RNA sequence: UUAAAGGAAUUGACGGAAGGGCACCACCAGGAGUGGAGCCUGCGGCUUAAUUUGACCAACACGGGAAACCUCACCCGGCCCGGACACGGACAGGAUUGACAGAUUGAUAGCUCUUUCUCGAUUCCGUGGGUGGUGGUGCAUGGCCGUUCUUAGUUGGUGGAGCGAUUUGUCUGGUUAAUUCCGAUAACGAACGAGACUCUGGCAUGCUAACUAGUUACGCGACCCCCGAGCGGUCGGCGUCCCCCAACUUCUUAGAGGGACAAGUGGCGUUCAGCCACCCGAGAUUGAGCAAUAACAGGUCUGUGAUGCCCUUAGAUGUCCGGGGCUGCACGCGCGCUACACUGACUGGCUCAGCGUGUGCCUACCCUACGCCGGCAGGCGCGGGUAACCCGUUGAACCCCAUUCGUGAUGGGGAUCGGGGAUUGCAAUUAUUCCCCAUGAACGAGGAAUUCCCAGUAAGUGCGGGUCAUAAGCUUGCGUUGAUUAAG
């Protein structure tokens, strides 16, 4: 309530968010070509270091 | 909404109107009437203050002691 | 304001060459992140661009709290007349994108 | 004015501080993952941030 | 400067996407704006406005582009260049609740009555190929006491949670 | 003396009018109990310089308000202009800023004053002017929430009945959580609301997958072994993605899909809708979210640059700064903890979880392992963790076994209250919190009245978020233990 006069109400916004995960062994030039195949906002893929 | 101990007005300043701070003789030569503010920019550009006692430079804000 | 001139002269050479810039209203907010390098407040930004509307030259609205900025077409040749420019001296809002 | 004691007082734990992102409210806010909404503005964006409702 | 969490990463761009909702519903208001949609690249990003008169929306060679641009670059932090918005024409401006509420913001700031603007947005959806829709105005109307209009045209679903994606609230 | 009184039909509301249905915001049967006692907290009152303020089932642990100052409006006092822009004069032969000394004050406020330098047309003054407002008015309003209202209701079109308001549709019944169905029929055909739907809870020894999850197998390491053997027992000891020097998914994580529909068998009823148990089965009512029409002069202008009008505008209701109050006590009222023991309490052992949070563009300060100093609170160095990667198999409490105490206002109770020790911070004083020793009050099951709830349910029991620098007797989630009574 934007007031505190009501009679007792407690909503509950739960965000859950999923993720998952897949190795690889190759040269990361081609990991360009991991990243810009799809436009896709409702994505968010992180890119792991190819130090190894 | 009366406040009767009559809180205190604007701050005034010197506005009086004289300078003249270069007295000249002998047909031209020069005279600082005060001494200059010894800072580390200010070497001969401005004047620094004169109390009856002590001298303080206003803009740079060193002090010359009491005597 | 204070209008301190040679810090007028660095808020309008950025207001001028871009016709945007994003203060934020609080005003006991120590620096301004843009400008960033000639010591200047987050409240002359405020109170000298106060005094771009109310001449009529620049133009705003309210963020959820920023604030944002437009020139308008006279507030454009009156601040290089200002600043001493000539009409080659332009502000980015003509063309800079190809 | 005059800085010395102008905004003397600590400005930081405590809330004289933490003020709302969207317009300064000063009472009951979120200090939680970094939203810093006021709780009453919390319904006008629940849609908008991602928190959607009891699913 | 270095990374952050995941859970804050989440309500970074949350409060990224609603800051400029609010900030071009301002901006955009006499346009018939009808929301944005925002694409994360790592280069020049990319955001669409889905205005229905793409006229003012452009400048004279982008203007009111460019300089809508800057202000998103300039307060968020986002580097030397690298976001772009667009213009869009949206798909049946009738259909999309916020655009015409926008639009009829100015058949009641144009000056006429409230009766013609309410009958005259309700037919112009329905025959945009509409299944229900309604317009409530509430407010203080000729009179004091503030009584309220509504114009329930059709049929509607209210409740489960198919009152989410067919409908669109203004 | 007065503009209605009076007639008849209609819709609502009501009746200590009849018929028929439903509810633990109702009862019966029962338990937990509040009201009795201590206390923490909220409201009234009184008192005060002020004890700012809203609300009196749907107010009274509420303003996500557990205030030391900030926040904060209220009180006491000191500053600042952060009164844009337009009008004229004062502005070049002396407009406007700042500041050391000192009697200045709460004050290192140049506030004022004496003295006197600096700043550079920025302005100051005069007048019209926005402006800001936790200033009024929620009975001028928007948004939102609350409620009768979680109970089963609401509506056109088109016909029929009626001068007409309106009515049938929306029904006698049978049944249903339900205008939910059957059927009955001047009505026929439809929309919402219910349901469906989303989440969640439960079975997938099926499917796909696992160096951030594991199991099983094996090689090594270590102990034990009647005896002395080990394919023996123990290991969250080590290693088997490091370029194979093992496979696999029961347990962990999800992802799709499958799964229950009242299907089968009987008794019922118009062999109609359906109800009653039984058999198979993980399960034969998982629990909540959303939620109609029409409305209340419900609350909030103190979340909001949502806001109309009024008020106030520099000797300011603007706003900074220090202190006081928001906490004051002959009294009453409401939530809530501990109790009032022996089914207990001590002391020492033994012990098992789930939910989840964590380092910042601003804002600088987080979760903590370990090591070493402290009888406790703590202190320092070393690390890990932006997290299924570290805290961490979260060794929680209750419990259990082992000892001490015996019906004693007692080792039950721990209010009250003295002194000392540390941590937090700009500040602990009117006690922030934590720890120690000492002090040891009522309280011996509770008047008239009243709440909450029936299956992992009430309850005992702890942990975790939120407010957070310090902060939980509050709230919101979690798991453990786990019921008596009911099908009306
Ligand atoms: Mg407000
Ligand atoms: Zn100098
Ligand atoms: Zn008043």
């Amino acid at each position: 309530t934007p007031c505190g006069e009501g009679s007792k109400t407690w909503d509950r916004f739960q965000m859950r968010i999923h993720k998952r995960l897949i190795d690889l062994h190759s040269p990361s030039e081609i990991v360009k070509q991991i990243t810009s195949i799809s436009i896709e906002p409702g994505v968010e893929v992180e890119v792991t270091i190819a130090d190894a | 909404y009366t406040t009767p101990k009559k809180n205190k007005h604007k701050r005034k300043k010197v506005k009086l109107a004289v300078l003249k701070y270069y007295k000249v003789d002998e047909n031209g030569k020069i005279s600082r009437l005060r001494r200059e503010c010894p800072s580390d920019e200010c070497g001969a550009g401005v004047f620094m203050a004169s109390h009856f006692d002590r001298h303080y430079c206003g803009k740079c804000c060193l002090t010359y002691c009491f005597n | 304001m204070l209008m301190p001139k040679k810090n007028r002269i660095a808020i309008y050479e950025l207001l001028f060459k871009e016709g945007v810039m994003v203060a934020k209203k609080d005003v006991h907010m120590p620096k301004h992140p843009e400008l960033a390098d000639k010591n200047v407040p987050n409240l002359h930004v405020m109170k000298a661009m106060q005094s771009l509307k109310s001449r009529g030259y620049v133009k705003e609205q309210f963020a959820w709290r920023h604030f944002y900025w437009y020139l308008t077409n006279e507030g454009i040749q009156y601040l290089r007349d200002y600043l001493h420019l000539p009409p080659e001296i332009v502000p980015a809002t003509l063309r800079r994108s190809r | 004015g005059h800085q010395q004691l102008y905004w003397s007082h600590p400005r930081k734990f405590g809330q004289g501080s933490r003020s709302c992102r969207v317009c300064s409210n000063r009472h009951g806010l979120i200090r939680k993952y970094g939203l810093n909404m006021c709780r009453q503005c919390f319904r006008q964006y629940a849609k908008d941030i991602g928190f959607i409702k009891l699913d | 400067a270095v990374q952050i969490s995941k859970k804050r990463k989440f309500v970074a761009d949350g409060i990224f996407k609603a800051e400029l909702n609010e900030f071009l519903t301002r901006e955009l208001a006499e346009d018939g704006y009808s929301g944005v949609e925002v694409r994360v690249t790592p280069t020049r990003t990319e955001i669409i406005i889905l205005a229905t008169r793409t006229q003012n929306v452009l400048g004279e060679k982008g203007r009111r582009i460019r300089e809508l641009t800057a202000v998103v670059q300039k307060r968020f932090g986002f580097p030397e260049g690298s976001v772009e918005l667009y213009a869009e024409k949206v798909a049946t401006r009738g259909l999309c609740a916020i655009a015409q509420a926008e639009s009829l913001r100015y058949k009641l700031l144009g000056g006429l009555a409230v009766r013609r603007a309410c009958y005259g947005v309700l037919r112009f959806i329905m025959e945009s190929g509409a299944k229900g829709c309604e317009v409530v105005v509430s407010g203080k109307l000729r009179g004091q006491r503030a009584k309220s209009m509504k114009f329930v045209d059709g049929l509607m679903i209210h409740s489960g949670d198919p009152v989410n994606y067919y409908v669109d609230t203004a």
